């Protein structure tokens, strides 16, 4: 899964 | 008194970027009082509607027919004869919205239009906002070098000012997550521990828990699933103990914990986690996250490769090749352990295909 960027 | 409203809307945007909700509510109030006695500049009216929308995006980040789809309605009915910085704001904000809806192509399209107007943007902090948001979507598309290109520009401007801590943390997320995509978990942990320390200073529960999630993604990368399973668990209780139990992005943490517990060969615990996560994706009406929990289920529980294939095609149609690669990689590996090397090959190839598509 993509990391959290926000 | 028409410039007087424009100046206040600028101030309003200044406070939105600073995440000062009390000031943003003060400026929004002053603007709405001022619009009452002004003379219907349609652009000023659209500037107002765009700032309302941007203000709502701030509020929805901090607290999750919403006010947003009604506000977005008002914005597109007046997309006629745009010019100057207002056109920039229009496309930038529209690209933001589309990104939150998992409409990545739409968002990149809008962001590229805004980018053309960047020379009109005198405010460095405003340019940083753009570079950060652009870097962010490039990371989600695994456009690592493009992401790194933009994120350095943003975080330099943010670090040059003072109360942009929130954006600085988020930039640290992006940089770290880029280093992870390049298989440098040890280069990525510094940026996430730095973000974790700052997020505890300002007591932002959301940012704290996202730091744990990003750090757990490192342990997971270093195959330290015990430590990874911890990070994920605590970040989940962070979100839950502070009013973020219904944020879409907790599905990320659930999804990776479910994956990790299955890899730890704690089968039964792994079932009591894919469970909470399947129903939560249902509840929050997120089709994309639901279908990623299906993949995990069909993989470690069912071996319904056919469904696995159908989900991989879906995610590709969704322009989420990074998730295609990660899931096909979970499949390929798991079947390799089970010595079903034949179909283990099939998913290794899919990983090759996704990696190639990402490069184009």
């Amino acid at each position: 899964r993509r990391g959290h960027t926000a | 008194s028409s410039s007087k409203v424009g100046v206040k809307i600028n101030e309003w945007y200044k406070y939105i970027r600073l995440f000062s909700v009390p000031d943003s509510e003060i400026l929004k109030a002053e603007v709405e009082e001022e619009i009452r006695h002004m003379k219907e500049d349609h652009d000023l009216l659209l500037y107002y509607s765009l700032m309302c929308f941007r203000h709502q995006l701030m509020l929805d980040y901090l607290e999750p027919r919403p006010k947003i789809s009604d506000l977005l309605e008002k914005i597109e009915s007046s997309q006629t004869d745009l010019k100057g910085i207002l056109e920039y704001y229009f496309n930038f904000f529209r690209g933001m919205y589309e990104f939150e809806q998992y409409e990545y192509l739409n968002a990149i399209s809008f962001y590229k239009q805004a980018e053309r107007k960047l020379s009109l943007v005198a405010d460095e902090i405003e340019r940083a906002e753009f570079h950060y948001k652009v870097a962010e979507i490039y990371y989600h598309m695994k456009q690592t070098h493009m992401s790194m290109h933009h994120i350095v520009q943003a975080i330099d401007s943010y670090k040059a000012h003072e109360n942009y801590t929130v954006r600085v943390i988020q930039c640290s997320f992006v940089i770290g997550l880029n280093y992870l995509d390049m298989d440098y978990p040890e280069k990525a942990i510094p940026h996430f521990k730095n973000a974790l320390d700052k997020a505890r200073e300002i007591d932002m529960s959301r940012l704290i828990g996202s730091s744990l999630y990003n750090l757990g993604l490192c342990s997971f990368a270093e195959e330290a699933y015990e430590k990874a399973s911890e990070y994920f668990k605590e970040g989940i209780r962070v979100y839950q103990d502070n009013g973020y139990e219904h944020s879409n992005r907790i599905l990320d943490i659930l999804l990776m914990l479910t994956k990790t517990t299955f890899k730890m060969r704690n089968h039964s615990e792994g079932i009591s986690w894919c469970a909470h996560g399947l129903s939560l994706s249902k509840n929050l009406n997120d089709e994309i996250m639901a279908k990623m929990f299906e993949f995990i289920h069909a993989l470690y529980v069912d071996n319904d490769n056919e469904k696995l294939n159908s989900i991989l095609n879906y995610l590709e149609l969704k322009s989420m090749l990074s998730d295609v690669e990660d899931l096909a990689s979970d499949a390929a590996k798991y079947y390799n352990e089970k010595e079903d090397h034949k179909v283990a090959v099939a998913y290794y190839e899919k990983v090759l295909y996704a990696r190639k598509q990402i490069q184009r």
